[PDB]
This record gives structure tokens, sequence and C-alpha cells, in this order.
């Protein structure tokens, strides 16, 4: 009986599933009650590994007893998630056989609930009661005016953008994201703000309304104390924005650090399209990038095109370089690069006198020009002065006879900058001391 | 071993004549040296590249003026080298650290 | 610069043990 | 403990010392040297 | 409006009747057809936004542009290439390529990208080009007659060095107090109880 | 140790194999002449259908009956040993079909034949020499993945135990590996540790080793290091008696002498390409060299001509000048160019330059993960 030992270890996944959901839910209850929030994010922190076993109808089994006290949830969450439970089941779970005393659940208990329910409908595709069920979360998030409960908030935001994303609608979310942010803003809250900066900025951004965005994240401040993810994904956005606004050294070291903050274990989609940015925005200021990410395993397959162009640049032959754009382009505007594509059309002979710069001292502008391909030498003292505009070299020129003095370095350490870094550095890890002795916790 | 005993004599003791006619200079003409030790120019240069290889004398030829600036090597900052070291022994604590939290949670 | 970095990881050090520790003993209080 | 959804998907470290030349030396000696 | 704004030379009324003209054009995609005369003007802004050196708003419009539309169309493409010329330097070919110009239209925006080219090679020589005499002076800026160049002296003239060279691209104290301060600060960081 | 193979066979295979070397006719001989001999059955049909040769008929016909009848012979006597004797001799007569299959070059049935045999066995003797035999197949066969797996099995049997002669057996097929994988310091350093007691003579002839070594010590060893081992080394020196190019080669080096030198490299690296060990390094081998050699140049020099580096090269300007500068542009140097005036300048950074850098870049990296890990665990 194939399909009975199917759902008995279906079964007894279920069982488990729905003792860690009690748990979770015990975290929640236990935060609120000792007035500190984070246990709900530890309690929200393994929620990935929830959607993905997915309790594809373990949702029913809990829910049927977990909301007896505020039933008033039954209405809407049982006929979405219908009644397929196998008519025989012997568990009957739920807190206090259901109730003891018969409470309303926490606004944040049933919230994550629910938004539970609406992960599940999430994978499940159908994003039409799906949608109608988040917004109608979002009222219940928005009557809620509870501190802790300000995690799940940011968390349902998160979701209803990505559903309605989905749809490839958006629009009224920015306009409801938009006044969500500002009152997370009013009320200081940090996480919730920085994600809900975040999911506007894609959301500017997947319609391409750039120039709109820079402003609003120029005159938006972002929070200090946001996760990881948080910081990743907006550091990612003020890179694309910086980059397609031609500021190219911001570009490399925002989404640099981005990559950096970002976790290593996974996250493999984030991390390819990253690399891609970083790679065409150095490749642009002229550093060749690293093999290292070329030779990353899960980074390879994404990769390819790009080591291609990379090949084709340092190469300095503009037949293989727009022929792999003829093959390539296609993905190439897929992640949305042909802008970027043009600016290294330009950019090429960039780097070509960045790294003659790099190798000479003295050389003069004809032999530059030859070695350049660049007919007419003079086009070459044009190019090598739009250069040190630029600051990719540091190099005089003297037309007098002809000839690109390279500046002369200087012993930096024979200055106050070192001093300057190091005090940067001792106010970071001073800082970071004083927030952990902080961060001690003590039983009483 | 006068077939090689006399070469060893030779090179030694070039090295040395070399030592001392250099160490009362500064930047210094090779082909002053030359005349000085009576031997070819080329030669002497020479012997200087691999004293300076080898590390014997704190100078640099220089095949342009065509001369030789000797100058006083500062001891190293083995401050910053075991800092150095130090930096990477904290690289293993800390990811042996990270290791134990991530078991532990 | 480098003994602030000694004193950081100590202390970081510090904060791992008394929060595992702590998560240890209020799971037996809960057990 | 997050997945970013929203984004989808010779053993020894070379550079791009690839640079797709010929022979390192044989011909350029020979070339160098017949010249010289 | 645009256009007379344009006949008149009035850049504001160019400015705002184009504004509202991407209000409506990029807003009510498919509730509206293609405005016939919508690439025209818009690739006359792109020529406005070059000449004004608004490079930043110019990417960003391109951008917002559908991609095809960046090449397959006369209008878009010329100012395109005129701006990728300007991005490489090669200021000579921009010069020659003053005839290849898709509408009438384009026109007294070119004299503001002229004008404005001449600018840039003037910060160009300015930073860079030591030393640089009114002779070569005059045949790289590409300004009129050497009384009209002696004219723009009127733009800062630098210095004129001996020989008009107009001049070059010209060019301690223990920060104490704020060491001090500094280190004061990670004695007390380092003291506090806390 | 037997040739169970033979890696000459592997280095025809890849001569064969190189473009115009596939015309080598004394080598086809030489290589077929093998495969009759040590009945190449399996291995003979793998490397025809490779290099598209005619499929022997005939010669290959009573090459495979002798090699059933030779196979069906074996078997039967490990049955008459499994139905009659014990363990110790049963054990002997599967490692013997075993090393018959590598005979005839059943791949995966030698596998098979000597990993039952492992697991049988007790004595950690044969132990060792089984996985000596696996590993040797296994470089014969590039298969990475199980030469570093042998290699694997061989250490935790040696720090079970093991004897000294073993123990050197080992450091050479690693060092072997290494070659194999470019992993020139760690191979340079096995290879000076075992030509005191060089023992694997199966593996290759004690001539070639020592080029072998010479050459890695050469690539991954500083110009003292070299001095005391290479230069200085016993046997590194009286085998190179009788070696009479890469002793100038070496010299050349050592002693400065140049363009000499040159000519030494670009004949090593005639052989080195021809060579089926080192063919995926030499690229990248002959572009150290010259770096090496640039850099020894001008480590002695702050500002010496262009010129002078063309005629000591004993080479053209042109030439020197766009190796100089591509190297430059890999930044491992620290040079730079004058071409308006021919010169090339030592932008050599102070000791405390250069480690106040490197302080920098490590700070930055161990910043990064104390930052990484407080914050994982503050929140």
């Amino acid at each position: 009986t194939a399909a009975a030992a199917a759902e008995h270890s279906q079964r007894e996944l279920d069982t488990v599933t729905l003792e860690d959901i009690k748990e979770h839910v015990k975290q929640l209850e236990k935060a609120v009650s000792g007035k500190e929030p984070r246990f709900v994010l530890r309690a929200l922190r393994m929620l990935p590994s929830t959607s993905r076993r997915l309790n594809h109808y373990v949702l029913y089994k809990a829910v049927q007893g977990f909301f007896t006290s505020n039933n008033a949830t039954r209405d809407f969450l049982l006929p979405f998630l219908e009644e397929p439970m196998d008519t025989e089941a012997d568990l009957q779970f739920r807190p206090r056989t259901g109730k003891a005393a018969s409470t309303p659940l926490l606004p944040e208990v049933e919230a994550y609930l629910q938004l539970l329910v609406v992960i599940f409908m999430m994978n499940s595709k159908r994003y039409k009661e799906a949608q109608k069920i988040s917004d109608d979360l979002m009222q219940k998030i928005s009557t809620q005016n509870r501190r802790a409960l300000d995690l799940v908030a940011a968390k349902c935001y998160y979701y209803h953008a990505r559903v309605y994303e989905f749809l490839d609608k958006l629009d009224v979310v920015r306009s409801f994201l938009h006044a969500r942010l500002r009152t997370a803003t009013l009320r200081h809250d940090a996480d919730g703000q920085a994600t809900l900066l975040n999911l506007l900025l894609r959301n500017y951004l997947h319609y391409s309304l750039y120039d709109q965005a820079e402003k609003l994240v120029s005159k938006s401040v972002f929070p200090e104390q946001a996760n990881n993810n948080e910081w990743a994904r907006y550091l990612y956005y003020t890179g694309r924005i910086k980059a397609i606004q031609l500021e190219y050294s911001e570009a490399r070291r925002t989404m640099t650090n981005a990559l950096r903050k970002a976790p290593q274990h996974t996250a493999v989609g984030f991390k390819q399209t990253v690399h891609k940015l970083l790679i065409v925005v150095e490749l642009l200021l002229g550093e060749i990038p690293d093999r290292l990410q070329f030779r990353q395993p899960s980074l390879k397959r994404s990769l390819m095109p790009y080591f291609l162009l990379t090949q084709a640049v340092r190469t300095g032959n503009l037949a293989k370089f727009n022929q792999v754009l003829d093959q390539f382009g296609e993905k190439f505007q897929a992640d949305g690069t042909y802008t970027l594509i043009i600016r290294l059309r330009h950019n090429v002979i960039k780097t070509g006198v960045r790294m003659i710069s790099l190798s000479y001292s003295r050389i003069s502008l004809a032999d530059i020009a030859q070695k350049l391909q660049l007919d007419s030498p003079e086009d070459a003292e044009f190019i090598v002065a739009k250069a040190i505009r630029d600051g990719v070299i540091e190099a005089s020129i003297n037309h007098e006879k002809g000839y690109v003095q390279s500046k002369e370095m200087i012993d930096i350490y024979s200055t106050r900058e070192p001093q300057l870094a190091f005090h940067q550095r001792i106010s970071f890890c001073l800082d970071i001391h004083n927030m952990s002795v902080k961060a001690m916790r003590f039983p009483p | 071993i006068i077939s090689t005993h006399l070469a060893k004599l030779y090179d030694n003791l070039l090295e040395q004549n070399l030592i001392r006619v250099i160490e009362p200079f500064s930047r210094v003409q090779i082909e002053h040296i030359s005349s000085l030790i009576k031997l070819s120019k080329a030669d002497v240069e020479r012997k200087l590249s691999q004293m300076i290889l080898d590390k014997k004398f704190h100078g640099i030829l220089d095949q342009g003026e065509g001369v030789l600036i000797i100058f006083d090597e500062p001891p190293v900052d083995k401050t910053y080298e075991a800092a150095l070291e130090t930096i990477q022994n904290m690289s293993k604590v800390v990811d042996s650290l990270y290791n134990k939290a991530k078991k532990l949670t | 610069y480098l003994a602030s970095l000694i004193r950081s990881v100590v202390a970081l050090h510090n904060l791992i043990n008394n929060k595992i520790a702590n998560r240890d003993a209020e799971k037996k209080e809960g057990q | 403990d997050d997945e970013f959804e929203e984004f989808p998907a010779h053993v020894w470290e070379d550079n791009w010392d690839d640079d797709n030349v010929e022979d390192d030396f044989s011909n350029q000696l020979r070339a160098e040297l017949e010249k010289h | 409006g645009a256009q007379w704004s344009i006949l008149r030379k009035d850049i504001p009324s160019f400015e705002r009747y184009m504004a509202q003209l991407k209000c409506y054009y990029f807003d009510y995609k498919e509730q509206l057809p293609e405005s016939a005369y919508m690439h025209q003007l818009l690739g006359l802004n792109l020529l406005f936004l070059l000449s004004q050196n608004r490079v930043a708003e110019f990417h960003t419009e391109l951008e917002r542009l559908p991609a095809k539309d960046i090449q397959t169309n006369v209008y878009i493409k010329h100012p395109v290439s005129l701006e990728q010329y300007l991005m490489e330097g090669s200021y000579n070919k921009v010069f020659l390529a003053k005839g290849n110009i898709p509408a009438e239209s384009y026109t007294f925006f070119i004299d503001i990208l002229l004008d404005t080219i001449r600018d840039e090679i003037a910060g160009c020589i300015e930073k860079a080009y030591e030393k640089i005499l009114f002779t070569e002076a005059t045949r790289i800026l590409f300004f009129n007659t050497p009384k009209k160049m002696t004219d723009y002296a009127k733009k800062r003239g630098w210095v004129l060095g001996p020989n008009n060279y107009y001049s070059f691209a010209s060019q301690t104290t223990i920060p104490s107090t704020e060491l001090a301060k500094q280190v004061i600060e990670y004695a007390r960081q380092l003291e506090m109880i806390v | 140790l037997p040739k169970n193979p033979d890696l000459r066979i592997a280095q025809l295979r890849f001569l064969l194999s190189l473009p115009e070397h596939r015309g080598d006719a004394a080598v086809r001989d030489e290589l077929m002449a093998a495969v009759r001999d040590n009945n190449m059955a399996p291995y003979y049909e793998a490397l025809c259908k490779s290099l598209d040769w005619q499929i022997d008929v005939d010669l290959l016909n009573k090459m495979k009956k002798a090699n059933e009848d030779e196979l069906k012979r074996l078997d039967e006597e490990l049955e008459d040993a499994e139905k009659n004797l014990g363990e110790s001799e049963i054990r002997d007569a599967m490692m013997a079909k075993a090393e018959y299959l590598c005979r005839i070059g059943d791949k995966e049935g030698a596998l098979t034949a000597f990993r039952k045999t492992y697991d049988k066995t007790v004595a950690l003797g044969h132990r060792l020499d089984i996985v000596f035999y696996l590993l040797r197949i296994g470089l014969f066969y590039m298969d990475n993945d199980l030469i570093t797996r042998n290699t694997e099995k061989a250490k935790s049997l040696i720090e079970e135990g093991g004897d000294w002669d073993r123990r050197n057996r080992l450091k050479v097929y690693q060092g072997l590996y290494c070659v194999a994988i470019r992993d020139f310091k760690q191979a340079a350093e096995l290879f000076l540790d075992t030509v005191s007691t060089f023992t694997s003579y199966e593996l290759m002839d004690y001539k070639t080793f020592v080029t072998y070594t010479v050459y890695v010590s050469m690539i991954a060893l500083e110009r003292p290091d070299l001095r005391e081992k290479v230069i200085k080394g016993a046997e590194i020196l009286e085998v190179l008696h009788s070696l009479p190019a890469v002793r100038q080669y070496l010299f050349s080096l050592y002693e400065c002498r140049y363009s000499v030198f040159f000519q030494s490299l670009a004949v090593v690296e005639q052989e080195m390409k021809k060579d089926w060990l080192f063919a995926p390094h030499y690229r990248y081998y002959v572009r150290e060299m010259r770096i090496h050699a640039y850099s020894q140049l001008l480590e002695s020099y702050r500002s010496l001509t262009l010129g002078y580096m063309a005629e000591a090269f004993g080479v053209g300007v042109e030439f020197i000048d766009q190796e100089l500068s591509r190297f430059i542009a890999a930044g491992r140097l620290h040079c730079k160019i004058d071409k308006v005036n021919e010169i090339v300048e030592t932008n050599r950074p102070d000791s405390k330059n250069w480690q106040y850098q490197e302080t920098i870049k490590k700070g930055d990296l161990l910043l990064n993960r104390v930052q990484k890990l407080s914050r994982v665990i503050n929140m």
C-alpha cells in the first residue's frame, strides 16, 4: 500500500509541523507578554522552512481547532482552504484543547497564522482569493496599531507585494505601500521601514521609474538596524540606480558591500543579479573583475555571457564584442543592461587608456594612439583628457612635446589618512563591543 | 683546489674590496668605482648585482646616470608583521565562533 | 586598532557563550 | 533565514592568461633572433 | 506649444510643455494610440538634455524609453549616436556630424550643444593640458577668430601665462586638537561602565 | 613495483593525440607493439575508437582470444582457491586477477576487483599496495576524483600506521598529482623531499623525475632556497652532471646569464608541451618563468635602460616592451615604463606601505566577518 505509506509519512510530518507551529505561537504570545519583540523575529526565522514543507492541508488541520475564540476567521479561511481532511483524523490538536478560557487569539498570533495561510495559497497559485485575503490581512494590520505587530506587518507587506507583483499590476501597491511606509516612519520602526522602502524601490524599478526613485532614495534615510537581507536588497537597488545615473565608483563600492552582507549559503538568484551588475559597472570603470566569480559553481551557468563579454572587451575587438551582444542580447535585456551595454561601447577605450596609463609614465601620445588603433593622434589627446576629467587615471599631459606624465604616487602612509581609516575602524570595534555588552542577557 | 679555490678567493676578496671601497660613499659613479678597484665596469656592476640580490649591502644600481645608490635599510616593522599574523589568527578564531554559533543556533 | 579588534572579538565570544547558556537554561525550565 | 525568491536562478585558479597567443616563445625567439 | 517654445527659443516653455508631453505619452500607454509626432519631439528633447549636459536625466529618460525604439527610430537614434560620440571624446566627429539632422526641428539645440562642447573642452584644458599656448588653444577649442578668443578670456581667461599659455591647471598643520578629541573619545569609550 | 599500468603508454597516447604527433609512425609502432605484448584489449579498443584508428581485426581477434583464455583460467583458479584454499591465498588469487585486469585494460573491472580485495584484506601493506595500483591507474586516466579518494584512503591507512618506503611512494604520487593539477609549490616540496629516497621507479625514469623536480623547484622556490636545495643539492647536482641541458637552464638563471636562460626556457617549453602530464600547464609555466626572469633582472636596479634589457636578454626592444607592458598590466611587477625615453623604473613600495595595505585589506575582511556575526547573533 504505497498510498497508505505515503499517507502515514505525510500525517506524521503534519503532526511534527503542527507541534512546531504551536511552539511558534507560544513564542509570539510569550514575547508579547514579556514585552520583548525579537522573539517574534525568532519565530519568523524558520518561516522559509515552514513554507517549503507547505503543510498542504495541515493548515486546515491546525486552523480548525486554533480558530474558535475568534471563529469569525472561519467564514474566510475554511471556505478558501476547503475541508479536505480525511474523515478519520484523531488528533484534535489545538491550544489548551483550543480554549480553556476562550480568549481571543492575540493579534500577532492570528495575523501570523493567516499569513501562513496566505503563503500556502501563494505557492498554490490562486491569486484572486489570495490577493483578496491579503488585502483583508492588510486591513487587519492597518487597524491593529501594536508595536510588536511591526515585524509581522513587514512580512505581510512583503508577501502582499509579491503576490501583486506576480499579478503584474503593482500601482495600488505603490500607493498603499507608500502610505504604510510613511506610517512606519512616523512610528519609529526600523525593520518595517527598511523592508517597505525596499519593496517600493523595487516597484519603481520594475516600471523603470529610475529618476523618481533616485529622488526618493536621496530624500529618504535608510535605517541602520535593518536585517542583512534588507540591506542587501536596498544596496542592490541604490547600486542599480547610481550605475544608471553614471556614478560608477559608488555603484561598485555599494554593490560590493551588498554582496558582502548578503548570505552565502543560498539566494543564488540574488547573488547572480548582484554579480552581473557589479561585473558590468566594474567593466565600465575599467577594472577587469576577477575570475573567481566566473569559476564560482553557482554562477558560471548564470554568467557565461558575461564571461564572453569580459573576454571581448579585454581583447579590445568590437567585432567579437558586438557579435556577443547579438547572441546574448535577449538575456542582457531580460536583466536590463542595454543602456549599460552602450556605456561599455564607450568605456572600452577608457579601459584601454586606463591600462596604458597604468603601464607607462611618459609614453607618447602618438604611441598610445597607435597602440589603441585610435587614428588621427589628437583624438587620443582628447580621449586621455576626458579620462583625466573622469578620474579613471592620474596623469598630466603636455602638448608642447606631446607626452603624458603619470602623476608621481606619494607615500600615503606619510599623511593623516591612515590615521583616519584607523579611527573609523576603532569606532567600529568599540561600537561592536558596546552593543555586545548591551546584548548581554542575564536570568533573574 | 687551485683549479677553483683560487676562484673562491678571487670572489670573496673582490666582495671584500667592493664593500670596503663603497662603504665610505653614497650614490657614486660606477666607472669611478671601476677605476678604484681596477676592474672591468661590467664585472664590477655584475658582482654588485649579485651582492644586492643576496642582500649583502643595502644598495641599488642605476644604469641611467650609471651610479649606485646606497642607503640604510630600516628595520622591518615587526609590529605590523605580528599584527598581520594576529589578524589571520583571529580570522581562524572568529570562524570557530561562527561555526559554534551556527551549530548551537 | 589591533588591540581594539582583540577586545571586540573577546566581547563577542562572551556574548555568544552567554546567549547559548541562557537559551539552554530557559529550555530546561521549559521542560 | 531568507531566500530572495524574487530572484530566480580545470581544477585550479587562473587569470585571463588565456590571451589567445601562439607559442609563448618558440616563434617569438625564433623571429627575434632572425631579425637580430 | 513645445514647437512654439522652440521657435521662440523659450527654454522654460519648451521644458514645461515637454514635461506635460511625457506625462501624457508615458502614462496612458494602452488607453492611447501612438502619437505619430512623439518620437521626433522626444529625440529633440534628447538633444535638449545633451546640450544642457543633464546627462543623468538624459540616461534616465533613455532607459524609460522602450528598448527597440533606441535603435529602430532615426529621431531617437541621432541624439543617441551624438551622445556616444561626445562621451567617447571624438569632438571632431561630433562637429562633422552636424549636418546629419533627421528633422529641422533639431535647430539651435545643436548650437546649445556646441557651446556646451566648448565649455567641456574649456574644463578639459583647465585641469589638464598644462600651459597651452594661444594657437593650439584656438585650433583645438573650435572658437571663432583670435579676437573672439581674447573675448572668451571673459571665461576667466586663466592668466594667459607669459605667452598666452592660459596659465595651467592651478596646482602640515598638525591637526592636533581634533586628534586629541579623537583619542580622548577612544579613552572615554574604553572607560565607561557600559 | 610493476607497470600496472605503464604510464609511458599514456604519454605515448597523449603524444599521438597531439595534432602534429598524430602522424608519429614510430610512436604508433611502439604503442601498438606494447598493446599487443601487454594484451591491451579494451584499452586498444578505446584508443582506436578515440583516434579513429582502423579497428584491428585479425591480430586483435587472436589478441582477444588469448585475453579470454587468460581470463577463463584466472577465474577458474580463483574458483579453485575459493572452494579449497583459505583466505590468505584466495586474496592473492583475486589480487592477481585484478592485476591482470589492469594488464588488459579493464578499468571498471579492475576497480571492482581491487575494491573487493581491499575489503577482504587485513594486511596494511597489502592495502597500501592495492591503493598504489589504484592510484597508478587513476593517474594513467586523469580521473582526479579517483586519485584524490585513493590518496585519502592511503593517508588514513598511514596515520593508522605505515612504513617509510610507502610514505615515500605516496609522496611521489602526491607530487605527480600536484604537478597534474598545477600545485607547483607542494609539488616541489614533495619532489625535493623524496629526491633523497626516490623509490617509485615504476612511475618514471629517475632522470626525468629529477628534471621535473628541477622545473617545479625553479618555479616555486625563492632564490635562497633554490641555492641551498637545487644548486647545492648533492644528487640534484650529480644527476645534473649527466643532464646536459637542465644544468644550463638552471645555472643560466642562477648566475643570471640571460638569453641563454631564454633559449633554455624555449627548449624546455617544447618538451613540456610534448609531455602529457605538463601539457595543461606549459603556457602558465612559461609565463611564470618569463616573469621570474624579468623580476630577477629588475630586482638589482632602480632605473635600467630598456635597450640594455634588450641586449641582456639577447632580444629586440619592441618585443621586450610588449612583454613588460603586459606583465605590468598583470600587476605582478613593481615596475613602470617610459617609452618616450626608453627606461624602466622600479616602484617598489615601502615595506611599511605594503604592510599597511595588507593590514587594510585583512582588517576589512575580518571586520566584515565580525559585523556579520555580531548581527546574526544580536538579531
